[PDB]
C-alpha cells in the first residue's frame, strides 16, 4: 500500500504525515518504534498510536 | 498546516484560519523555504486574523523552545519579526533557528537546503540520519542501563530488544531529548528537499 498510504498522507497536516512516514520507515527505510516518534515529537507513545490509528482508517475507505 | 509540493518550484499551502474555516494559498515559492517554514514538530503556522500574515503556534509537545515561542503569547505572535507575511515568504526568527539546524545537519555529514542537491544526495542523506538514529538507539540504553546500575539489570534484561529501548528512551536525560529534537528537524529538512527533488 505504497501509492493509498500517500494517498492518506496527503490528508494530514505535515506534522501527522512525518509522524507516520517516521513510523513506518518511508524515507530512511527503517521502521521506529512509537518511543523513538514520540521522542521526535515529544509526545506520548499513545499519542503517536492515535495518529496511526486515524491513518488506518482513512486507509480502510476509499 | 499543510505544505504540498506542486514541483521543484511550486507549492501550495493550507492552514487553519477561524472556526472550522481553512485557508489554502497558492504559488508558495519552493526556493527560500529555509527563510519561513518551521523545521521544529512543536509549531506550525495558522492565518492571522486579517489573512496578511502566518502566525506560528506552539502545539502540545514537550519539544524545545523555537522561534522565541515558549507557548503562545501574542507579544511574540502577532510581532513581526515572528510571523510571515504572505508572499514575502520571510519569518527571521524561524529563519534564524533554522539554520542552526541547517549548520547541525551540515556536520553531520548530512546534506543541505541552502546548498545544491539532487533526488541521489537527499537519498544518501535519509541513509546516513538512519544511521545515526539507530547508533543512538545503541547509546540511549548504554546509558540508562549505568545509571540505574542495580542488579535488578535482569529484570530489563527480561525485556525485548525494543521494550528495552523504549524503557530507555522513556526515561532518558534531557540531553537525549536535544539530540532527538535537532534530528527531527533535520529529518523535516531532508524531507523537505526529498519532495523538492522528486
Amino acid at each position: 500500500m505504497k501509492e493509498q498510504l500517500e494517498d492518506v498522507l496527503d490528508t494530514l497536516t505535515d506534522r501527522e504525515e512525518n509522524v507516520l512516514r517516521l513510523r513506518f520507515g518511508l524515507d530512511d527505510g527503517r521502521t521506529r518504534t512509537l518511543e523513538e516518534v514520540g521522542k521526535v515529537f515529544g509526545v506520548t507513545r499513545e499519542r503517536i498510536r492515535q495518529i496511526e490509528a486515524k491513518a488506518l482508517r482513512k486507509l480502510r475507505h476509499p | 498546516m499543510k505544505l504540498k509540493i506542486l514541483d521543484k518550484d511550486n507549492a501550495t499551502l493550507n492552514v487553519f484560519h477561524r472556526n472550522k474555516e481553512h485557508k489554502t494559498i497558492d504559488n508558495v515559492p519552493t526556493a527560500n523555504l529555509v527563510d519561513w517554514y518551521p523545521l521544529s514538530n512543536a509549531y506550525e503556522y495558522k492565518l492571522s486574523r486579517n489573512g496578511e500574515y502566518l502566525e506560528l503556534k506552539r502545539l502540545r509537545s514537550t519539544l524545545p523552545s523555537s522561534y522565541g515561542l515558549d507557548d503562545n503569547n501574542q507579544d511574540i505572535i502577532r510581532d513581526n519579526n515572528h510571523r510571515c507575511k504572505i508572499g514575502y515568504w520571510y519569518n527571521p526568527a524561524v529563519r534564524k533557528d533554522n539554520l542552526k539546524i541547517i549548520e547541525k545537519a551540515k556536520q553531520y555529514g548530512l546534506p543541505i537546503i541552502t546548498e545544491e542537491y539532487d533526488a541521489n544526495t537527499v537519498e544518501q542523506g535519509f541513509r546516513d540520519i538512519g544511521v545515526i538514529f539507530q547508533s543512538l538507539k545503541t547509546i540511549v540504553v548504554t546509558r540508562y542501563l549505568e545509571g540505574k546500575t542495580e542488579e535488578e539489570l535482569r529484570i530489563f534484561n527480561m525485556k525485548s530488544e525494543e521494550s528495552q529501548l523504549n524503557e530507555a528512551l522513556k526515561e532518558s536525560d534531557f540531553s537525549v531529548d536535544l539530540t532527538y529534537s535537532d534530528l527531527g528537524q533535520i529529518y523535516n529538512m531532508l524531507l523537505l528537499m526529498k519532495k523538492i527533488s522528486k
